[PDB]
């Protein structure tokens, strides 16, 4: 997943 | 055998916007070019670093989970  | 690569700084990142269960769901070049979803719309980022590659998690994709790698 993408890191935010 | 699976993908698992943690993104590095400056990295293609790329979602299907088709088959994606939700907008944090990515998969790096190697596994969308390698995958059903080169085909189909998408998103592509220069990574920031940090997140991995969703290849092989049956649950971020409604179609296509895997790349031809890793499948
Ligand atoms: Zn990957
Ligand atoms: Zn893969
Ligand atoms: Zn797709």
């Amino acid at each position: 997943r993408l890191w935010s | 055998s699976l993908c698992g690569r943690v993104f590095k700084v400056g990295e293609p990142t790329y979602s299907c916007r088709d088959c994606a269960v939700d907008p944090t769901c990515v998969l790096c070049m190697e596994c969308f070019l390698g995958s059903i979803h080169r085909d189909h719309r998408y998103r592509m980022t220069t990574s920031g670093g940090g997140g991995f590659c969703d290849c092989g998690d049956t649950e971020a994709w409604k179609e296509g989970p895997y790349c031809q790698k890793h499948e």
